[PDB]
Parts: C-alpha cells; structure tokens; sequence
C-alpha cells in the first residue's frame, strides 16, 4: 500500500464544465480513465489493472504537510469558519474528528493554506479565413492552476503487490504524458516520487464505526438500499466526452453519471464497480466507482 | 365571514386607537385606546364587521372583563397575541428609534438616534394620517375573503414609522406596522391551533386562571419551519455568452421569484397570510406556522412535491430543504433567552437535513436513464438541458425574453401560460398596469408581483422589493445593452468594474442580536425588515448617479458591475452610506476587481474603508492629478518609469527616481511632497495605488 | 512502444514579444520572470511547416476535426529561463525585461502618436522539451525529418508579433534526443 507524490513545474489545467475553468485537484474518475489509456497505449493487458486496483482522488500537499479532505461530519456547536474550510492536514485530523479543533484554529489552518494559484491565460487561433482574407481572429480562454516550488498532488492506491509494480511501470509510463487537459499544448507534465509517511500510515490503519469515504464511488444496484441509512453525502453530475469511439467527437458524450463525492460519511461499507458510461460506440467507455475508506 | 378571517382583520386593527389618541385633534374618545378605535372603525360601509368591531374595542384586560362575550369569541385570541407580542403614560411626541444603535450597544453604546439629531413628532402628523387613511379606507379598502393581503399592504405603505408603543420608559424601537403584523400572525397560529386540538371555550380555556394561562404559554403550539435553496451560485454563475448583463439580471430575478412564489404557494396550502412570513432573501425563508398534525402531514407531502419538480428539470443545480421545529410560546417573550437556542436548533436541522436529500430509488432513477440528448448550452452552461436554435435551450431563451422585458415592464403575473416555467405547474408572463387591471377584472387566479412600487391596490397587489437599477437605459436608447456599452468609456482604460460585499457581523446580529432584553419575535422580525428594505430600497437611490447596473441585491449579498472608476467612487458612497444607516455597529467587508470587457461573467464573479478614502484618494490621489494636471507630457511612459522605479524596493532604485523627478518640471511642492512619500513602505504602497489608479 | 525526448535551450537573438498580457508580456504571476507558451511554438511551427506544403500536418500535431481523429504525435511544452541566464543577469546586474518606445506617423498630419511596447532582453535562454509518441516504427525517420525541416523554418523566422517590425528572432541550441520509455534506438536522430 504506497502513496504517490507528484511535482508538476509546468501549469496545469484540469477543469470542472469549460475550458476556461481551474479545478485544483481531480478525482478517481480522471485518474483511472488516465491509467487505462496508457495502459492501452503501452499495449500491455488490461484485465489484471482493471478488476484488481483501488485508487483514491488526488489531494494537495504543501512543503511537509499533507492534507485530506473535510469529513461531512456533524459537528454540535459559528458554522461560519468551518464551512469555509476545504482540507485538513493530517497533523490535525483526529483532532477535527473528536472536536479538538478551535475557531481560531480554523482561521489558522486557513491562513496558512496557500498551495497554489489561479490564471487565466489568453489565446488567439488564427487557422481562421485570416489565413485566406480579412475575418477576425477568435480569442479563446484557458484555466490554469500553478503550484509553488513546493506544493503538487498525492494518491493512496492499494492491491496486491504485483498490481501495484504493474502501477509503478504505468505511472513511469504516464509522467512524460500529462495527466490534465490540454496537454498536447503545454501544459501538465510531472516527475513523481513514492514516500511512505509514518502518519499516514497510521490514519489510514485504525478501526472504527464510521467511515470517510476518500474517493468517488456508487453503490451496485443491490447494496445501496442498506448502503444508505445513516449518511451525510453530496452527489456529483460528472460529464465528459471520449476519446477514440466514433468518428464524431461532438457527437460521443458520456452519459451523465452521478457519484458520491470525496468527502461522504457511512454507516455501512459498501464495494463498487467499474461502470460503463457507453452506448452507440465501438468499446466500452469506463467510469470508475470503486470507494478507499478511511475507518474513523 | 369566516372566522379564521374574522380574527385576521379585527387584530390587524386592535391598536388602530392608538394613531387616532395621539392625534388628538381626532381623540372623539379620551378615555382608553379600544373605545376610540371602536368608535372610528364604526362610521365605513366596507368594515361594517361587527365582530371586528368587537376584536378592535376589546384587545385589553379591563375591557374584556365586562363585555359577557361568549367563551368562543374572536376576541380572547387577540388579547392572548397581543401579550405574546409585548408606569404606562403614552407621549404621543414619542420619536422612534433605530434598533441598529442597541445592536452593538453592548460593546459601544452610541446616542440613540431617531426618526423623523434630536428630532420629535407634532400632532398636525397624525391627523394628517388620518385623512390619508379615511381617504383609503372610502376608496381603496374594500372587504372580501381575498383581500387581506391588501389590507396588509396598505397598513404597510401607512404606518412603518409611527410608533408602537410609546412607554416613557422602555426602549422604543417598534413600528405599529411590526406590532399589528406580528400580533395577527400569533392569532392565527393560536386559532389553528386551538380549532385543531378539540377547545371550543377559549374563554375558560386561556383566561379563567394565570395558572392555567401561564400553561398555554407553556404548551408548544407554534412551529418555526425553515428554507433554502441548495444550488445558487453555479446556477448563476454558469454564463459564457455575448448577453452576460441581460441574462444575469434575468436568471437572478428568475430564481427570486421561484424562492417567493414557493413561498406564498406553501402560506396558500396551509391556509395562512402572508403576515406569517419573516424574512424572505437569498436562498432562506422563516414561516411561523401551526403546531397540529394537519400542517405537518402538508409540510411532508408538500416538501415531496417540490423535490419531485426540481429532480424532474434540474437534478443538482437547484434544490429546496425544508424543516421545522417545535416551539412554545413562552420562548417567544424572551424568557429564558431560549429563542436564541431554538432558532440555532432549527438552524442545525435544516444545515444536517440538507446531507440527507436523495432517497434510494432516487438515486437509481437519476443514473438510469440512457436518452438521447444533444449538448450544452452557449449561454447556459448545462447540458442535461435540451438545446435548439443558436445552440440554446427552451428555458435559456425564455430567460432571455424575460431579460428583454424587464427595463420597460414592472408588474409580473402569475398564470397558466405565461413565458417562464414555474414551480407547481404555473407560468409567468409579463403586463403593464392597465393590462393588470384588464386581468383583475377578468377575475384569473393571479399574483401580481411589482418593481419596488407601493400605491397599486390591484387584485393582489403583492409590492415585491428587487433592486432594477441599469444607467445603460438612461442613453438616448432605452433598449438594454451589451457590456461593451459600459467597457467602451474613454475616462481611463475600457476595462469593467465588479463588486463584491458582504456584512461582516449578520450571523450574530440575526442570531445573537440584542442581549437578554429585546429578544422576542417582535423585534428580531423588524431588525430584519430593517435590514431588508435597506438592501432592496436604498440600493436603487444611492446608485442613481452611477453608470451602474444592478445584478443581485438582498440579504448581505452585493454584487454590481459596471465602470471601472465608476465602481470604486459608488462602492465609496455607498459603505458610507451604510454606516450612516447602521450607525456605525455593522461593518462592510468588500472587494473590487479590474476585468477587461467580454470575458465569461462566470469567471469574473468566481474571481471576487476609512483608510483608503482618506489617505489614498482623498489626499494623495488628489495631489498626484493636480501634479500631472498643471504639468504636460507627463504621459504613461513618465508614470510607467516611476512603476519601474517604486515596484523594486532599492535604494539605488530611490537615487534613479530622485533623477528622473529631478528631470520632471513639476513644482517644487509636488516633487517633494512625492520623494518625501517614496522614502516610507506604507506611502509608497499607498503612492503606488493611487498612481496605479490615475491611469 | 517507446516515448522519445527532445530537449534543448533555445536563445532570443532580438527581443522577443508574446505579450499575453496586452502590451505587457506573458508571466508567471508569482516569479515575475516571462515565458514562452507551449502554443505559440507549436502554432507557429505548424503554420510553416504547413504552408511548406496536408496528411503529415495531421501526423506530427493532429487535428481531429474533420470527421476523420487522429491523437498528437508531438507534445510541446513551455520554456522558461535557465539558471544560467538568471544568474549571468544577476552578476551583471541586467533588467530582464526591455521596454521599447515607439512611435508612428500620420500622412498630411505629420504628428507622432508614441506607443509602449515590452520585450525580452536579448540573450536570454530558454530551456524546452519536445515528446516524440512514435506509435509507428517505421515512420520515425520521415517524422523527425519533418521536424528538422520545421526548425530549420523556425531559425529563419519569428516568433510572437511584431516581427516584421524587427524582432522575435530566436536561435536553437543544445538539442539531445533521448529515448525515455521503451527499447527504441535514437542515437542516429538528428535536429539543429
Ligand atoms: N440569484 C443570486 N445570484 C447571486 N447570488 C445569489 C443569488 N441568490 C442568492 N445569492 C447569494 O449567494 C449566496 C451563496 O449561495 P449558495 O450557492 O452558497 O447557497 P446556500 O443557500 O448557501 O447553500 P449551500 O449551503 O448549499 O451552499 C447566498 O447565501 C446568497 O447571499
Ligand atoms: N436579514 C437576514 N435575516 C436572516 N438571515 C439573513 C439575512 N440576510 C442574510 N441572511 C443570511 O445570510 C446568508 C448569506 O451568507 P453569506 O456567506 O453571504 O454571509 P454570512 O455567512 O451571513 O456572513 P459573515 O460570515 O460575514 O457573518 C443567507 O443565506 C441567509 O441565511
């Protein structure tokens, strides 16, 4: 059970709706859906990394901090300071969870929060009739996201040990591919490193009652009656197009799905599955479902 | 009439008296408040009601004590409102106060002010107001099962500045209007209450003994129910298209109107007045509403209705939650400061039944269904909705008409056709007052709901506050424009203005408010009437004299754009003015951004006093134009050297700019009052602003 | 399958001018020292190696858009300056930007309308990488002769705007190809 740290030095773009927007982190969905294109790519076989790995979203990090996301636990006191809180490092998290976190200290926790930036950066495309006669050039915007010299992204991905050397071989594959938008063009190249954290570690192997779910994930069909009666969760509309499926791009469009989200709170655990998003195509489109609990 | 009615128009007018004693030129009466109301309320034809008559002559203790009326009679419910909305010598030259002062008297308790420095009322006012509502009462007034609401509106229009209550020794800060409104509330929560839980003989049931009195303060037979819309800010905030001022002034005004007409659709379900109603603005809404199993069994099913609709077009961008709690009226007098700990619980179940939204099955049926769609909106960044013609949908573009009729048409009319799709299969166009009218006569079950404008009287006549100011429209061509027609200003660089606020210290002032003294329905209620018709009234005179359109107003929320210097010098007026009105106890936090024209809105507002006022534009500002004002060819590249300069903190780079001003030919005062400034860090930040904004 | 490397410096021979900004240049909004986008690279050398002209245009950057898709076979990144010019700079005490005034004349007015133009300092030197996805074998020889013949282009060129006014004229040096991932051969690979 490693962890992944990844630097990036160039911008990324990793986007929500429009090509203008700047999401700072992406989910299980994109990273997965990253993983198995490579993997294609490379022309290695598909079936031991499909059915057997767990992957968690991504999650900032700072100089030698880590971070996680907020629990959507029921706190009885503000309601003011945590709401506008997002992450909580790992040094303090068990303190979150049992109440050991102050007013002051979520201002503090806050203000010390700066990892990472946002742009936009303007551009033109003049493939247009400027090539042929006098028409308007059409500028067009892109969303970045810039990280200080010491800030990036980091994964939790569990399985067996020969998934995670297959994993290791991908991730080498992937850090010369980007893992964002609009890559062939600039942006979103990373030189990763595996460190294995004591602290981690020990958050993610206690035993509990409660459950935080840590990636995005969707009940099977007959599990989410008893998967849901004690719960606290945000449900996610993630689109897309595909890539490869049929002649028109415009005209491929995943079904919308919806998820919980990176932050949900369970009484009873439920497993997940690789979804299919797919119709009217050549293969089938995978969405990823699969949840890494963190029991406390 | 029906006596659910019969309470509410004999206690909307139990204090009428009191306008009438304090005239004195009209005090027929001189004995007591009820006796002289009874008698004025008794010469017109339309309130001819005689048990209203009885309801207005006996809202006291001594009175009722010898009218033999029967032990079910109106009446006994008002007395018991009218306490529960509560030596005695009335100053009829009583000045109201503003509760803004005693807010944060408790830290800085300032000279109470007043309305109209030490201002007092004359007599010549009342009688005045006398005439004025004779005047309405003979022309305007008239009584029929439907016409509450307009009671309401005119007692509304008249009385919000006449004192309440004015007791000598309690603080002042009640509008007559707030008491009466306040009073006929509690009485129909009573009788609901009373009719549904199997008591007939109020009379022996409330007033017989204090013991047994002081029980049904006790008993909990009131419910605060609470409201809030999930989804505003990516519903709003989801614009790429060339109309980003007509939509944004539309989709605002579009999910407003959603948030009221659900609100007064739920007061007609549960046979309540519009007086139930709190506070409306923003996502919330507070109603005060019976205790029985008949209301909570429509809450349900109601609430199952509405979340059925906003699955069946939205699915994430817009969602209501709805909760309620028990509540007993003795929390209501400000006993045991328990209403501060009930408004919190039912604040805490309404932020914890917002996790739970979606059911099972719910769920199931939102991840399958495969269908057939096409994609996403250029204006309206969806693509779960169905596009056509110019790559937009039905709704965007009817959410374009409604942009397009709002500068030039001010009543909205609820019906079964209209333009835009409204919660419970209803529809909304837009009229003008001689069609309103041409609509009342044709007695359709409608709504008019209006621009900000009192004096309608129209059918139901529901004066709804949204702050529709636009300079665009004040050109010589009244149709709305683009907003290139504020980016294309040559005073300074073509670039827009956003602005942002918020009130630093709301959640305490509507929760914490006034300690342990002034904590009743009463007057929380009018501290957020206050605050409302400040956002919704004063907004639209203090930006008249801006090149400013105004987007979404209310609550604590400000958000306008328009000219780049133009936002800086009205956001100046109007924290001052705000300071003024809350007599310096609430602050205003806010921010302003340079945006160049055309970008998406959506990404802009994702984007977004003493001090700067006097120091950097009054002074310094001041200084550096008359400097480049009295001296030419002073242009952008002498102003971008000394950037160059001052933006690299050296010392060398201080010698290089004593040089370059030593070039200059400004006047010996200007240079050295500069060098003086450039030779200090906080001086020269502030030096560096406001040369930053002379460009 | 195999994922070849380009890299090198690249140097300002005359002032070079993105400007993103306007006429400011284009940044990072923390380290206040420019860059040269990805876009502008890619965008400049397909439009020469275009008009030298198509089915390899679509090879080499791919364009996906006319009912047929083809996947990017050349990944450009941006650049940004090395160490070596910041500190050859800092010794030397030299600005890192340039401001040019300039200047234009009306006809049967003859008065002068002065402009403001920012530009990069001559000298500075900029640190790129090029990705190679061969996802053929045997089209690696006629791809990077596509590529030669690009940046042999690009020499001769400009790059950003006002170019035929006198500046953007940029040189490459340094260039090593490596094979990064996979057990293909590029010792015989060639680019100046
Ligand atoms: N039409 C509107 N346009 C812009 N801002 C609005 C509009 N209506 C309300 N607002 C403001 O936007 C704020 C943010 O709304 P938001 O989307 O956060 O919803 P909310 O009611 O706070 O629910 P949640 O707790 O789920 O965030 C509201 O508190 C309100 O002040
Ligand atoms: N007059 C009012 N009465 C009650 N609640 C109000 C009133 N005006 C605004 N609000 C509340 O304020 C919310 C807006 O939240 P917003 O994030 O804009 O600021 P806030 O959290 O109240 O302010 P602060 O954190 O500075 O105290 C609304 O959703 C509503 O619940």
């Amino acid at each position: 059970t490693k962890v992944f740290k990844l630097s990036f030095k160039t911008p990324v773009h990793f986007g929500k709706k429009r090509l203008s927007d700047g999401e700072m982190t992406i989910t299980a969905d994109t990273l997965f859906s990253a993983l198995f294109i490579e993997t294609l790519q490379l022309g290695k076989d598909t079936d031991w990394l499909l059915n057997d790995l767990i992957i968690s979203d991504t999650f900032p990090y700072e100089n030698e901090l880590y971070y996680l996301p907020k629990p959507l636990i029921k706190i009885d006191s503000n309601h003011k300071a945590f709401k506008k809180l997002k992450y909580v490092p790992v040094h303090h998290y068990n303190q979150y969870l049992n109440g050991e976190l102050s007013a002051e200290d979520a201002t503090d926790l806050n203000d010390i929060f700066n990892i990472g930036y946002f742009s936009l950066q303007t551009k033109v495309s003049l493939i247009a009739q400027e090539t042929d006669s006098s028409a308007d050039s059409e500028p067009y915007s892109v969303g970045t996201f810039t990280f200080e010299p010491e800030a990036g992204l980091y994964f939790i991905a569990k399985g067996s040990e020969e998934t995670l050397d297959h994993l290791n071989n991908i991730m080498t594959a992937l850090q010369y591919s980007g893992l964002g938008g609009k890559r062939n063009a600039g942006y979103g190249q990373f030189e990763y490193e595996i460190i294995n954290n004591q602290q981690l570690s020990k958050l993610l192997n206690q035993n509990g009652k409660h459950s935080i779910l840590l990636s995005t994930a969707m009940a099977k069909k007959e599990e989410i009656e008893s998967a849901l009666k004690e719960a606290r969760y945000i449900l996610t509309k993630r689109s897309g197009f595909v890539q490869s499926t049929n002649y028109s791009e415009m005209l491929v469009k995943k079904s919308d799905f919806y998820s919980f989200s990176s932050g949900s709170v369970f009484k009873n655990i439920f497993n997940g599955d690789i979804f299919n998003v797919g119709h009217n195509g050549k293969h089938p489109v995978y969405r990823y479902a699969k949840p890494l609990w963190l029991e406390v | 009439m029906n006596k659910k009615n019969i309470l509410m128009y004999g206690s909307l007018l139990h204090d009428i008296g009191k306008i009438i004693y304090r005239s004195g030129d009209h005090t027929f009466s001189r004995g007591t408040h009820s006796k002289l109301g009874h008698q004025f309320l008794s010469q017109f034809s339309e309130f001819k009601d005689n048990e209203v008559l009885d309801n207005v002559a006996y809202h006291h203790y001594k009175e009722l004590a010898k009218a033999n009326l029967d032990n079910d009679n109106t009446a006994y419910i008002t007395y018991i409102a009218d306490n529960i909305a509560s030596l005695f010598n009335f100053d009829k030259y009583t000045p109201l106060y503003s509760v803004f002062n005693i807010v944060n008297s408790e830290k800085l308790k300032q000279t109470n002010g007043k309305f109209k420095e030490n201002i007092q009322y004359s007599s010549g006012n009342y009688t005045t107001l006398m005439k004025d509502m004779s005047h309405d009462l003979e022309h305007k007034l008239s009584i029929k099962e439907g016409t509450f609401p307009s009671l309401l509106q005119w007692t509304e229009s008249l009385w919000q500045y006449v004192p309440s209550s004015t007791n000598k020794n309690q603080l002042i800060d009640i509008s007559l209007y707030d008491h009466s409104r306040i009073t006929c509330a509690i009485a129909s929560c009573i009788f609901d209450y009373l009719n549904e839980n199997n008591i007939h003989n109020y009379k022996d049931e409330l007033f017989s003994k204090y013991e047994n009195t002081k029980s049904f303060y006790q008993k909990e037979a009131f419910l605060l129910l609470s409201m809030d819309m999930s989804g505003i800010q990516d519903f709003i905030y989801n614009i790429s298209g060339s109309k980003a001022l007509k939509s944004l002034r539309s989709r605002s005004f579009y999910l407003e109107l959603m948030l009221e007409v659900i609100v007064d659709q739920l007061l007609e379900r549960l046979e309540l007045a519009r007086a139930n109603l709190l506070y409306t603005g923003g996502g919330h809404a507070y109603l005060l509403v019976s205790n029985t199993d008949k209301v909570k069994k429509k809450i349900t099913q109601f609430n199952n209705e509405l979340k059925k609709w906003f699955m069946s077009e939205f699915t994430t961008d817009l969602s209501l939650s709805m909760a309620f709690e028990k509540c007993s009226g003795d929390d209501l007098m400000n006993t045991s400061g328990n209403y501060r700990t009930i408004w919190r619980n039912v604040s805490s179940k309404l932020s914890d039944i917002k996790a739970h939204k979606y059911s099972a099955e719910d769920i199931l049926k939102l991840n399958h269904f495969h269908s057939y769609g096409d994609r996403e909106c250029k204006e309206c960044l969806r693509s779960d909705i169905d596009i056509n013609d110019d790559g937009l949908c039905s709704i965007c573009e009817g959410i374009i008409n409604i942009s397009n009729d709002l500068r030039d048409k001010s009543f909205f009319v609820l019906s079964e056709t209209g333009k835009l799709k409204m919660p419970f299969n209803k529809f909304i166009s837009v009229i003008d007052y001689e069609e309103a009218e041409m609509l009342v006569q044709n007695n359709n079950q409608v709504r008019i709901y209006s621009k900000n404008k009192p004096y309608i009287g129209i059918g139901i006549s529901t004066n709804l506050w949204m702050c529709d100011y636009d300079y665009a429209s004040q050109n010589q061509d009244m149709r709305e424009k683009g907003i290139g027609s504020y980016v294309d200003r040559e005073e300074g660089v073509k670039r827009l203005g956003v602005v942002r606020a918020d009130i630093d210290n709301l959640g305490a002032t509507f929760i914490s408010g006034i300690p342990e003294k002034y904590n009743s329905i009463s007057r929380t209620a009018t501290l957020s009437r206050q605050l409302s018709l400040f956002f919704k009234y004063e907004l639209n005179h203090l930006l008249e004299n801006y090149q400013i359109t105004a987007i979404y107003s209310g609550g604590d929320d400000l958000f306008l754009i328009g000219a780049w210097d133009d936002i800086i010098e009205a956001s100046i007026y109007i924290n001052d003015k705000f300071k003024e009105f809350t007599l310096d106890k609430l602050t205003l936090s806010a921010g302003v951004g340079m945006f160049s024209g055309k970008y998406p809105v959506s990404k802009m507002a994702f984007e977004t006093w003493d001090e700067f006022k006097k120091n950097i534009l009054e002074e310094k500002l001041l200084v550096l134009q008359q400097g480049f004002s009295q001296t030419d060819e002073h242009g952008k590249a002498f102003i971008y050297k000394m950037l160059a300069l001052l933006r690299n903190n050296e010392a060398i780079n201080i010698a290089r700019l004593a040089y370059l001003l030593a070039r200059s030919k400004m006047n010996e005062d200007f240079t050295s009052k500069i060098f003086n400034w450039a030779q200090n860090d906080k001086d020269k930040n502030q030096l560096i602003t406001a040369l930053e904004y002379y460009i | 399958y195999s994922k070849i490397k380009i890299s090198g410096t690249i140097e300002v021979v005359t002032g070079l001018h993105i400007g993103g900004g306007g006429s400011p240049v284009v940044r990072d909004l923390q380290t206040k020292l420019p860059i040269i986008p990805g876009s502008s690279i890619k965008g400049k050398m397909r439009n020469l190696l275009a008009k030298h002209f198509d089915e390899r245009v679509l090879r080499l950057f791919g364009s996906s858009e006319k009912g047929n898709i083809q996947r990017a076979r050349l990944q450009i990144s941006d650049a940004f300056f090395s160490e070596k010019t910041k500190e050859h700079f800092a010794q030397n005490d030299i600005a890192y930007t340039e401001t040019k005034f300039e200047n234009t004349i009306n006809r049967l007015t003859a008065v002068a309308n002065p402009r403001q133009i920012e530009r990069v300092t001559r000298g500075s030197e900029f640190d790129f990488v090029f990705i190679y996805n061969v996802d053929e074998e045997s089209q690696v020889e006629d791809d990077f002769e596509n590529i030669e013949k690009a940046i042999h282009l690009l020499e001769n060129d400009y790059l950003g705007g006002g170019g035929t006014r006198g500046n953007g004229r940029i040189q490459f040096k340094d260039t090593n190809i490596e094979t990064v991932v996979g057990e293909y051969d590029s010792t015989n690979l060639k680019i100046k």
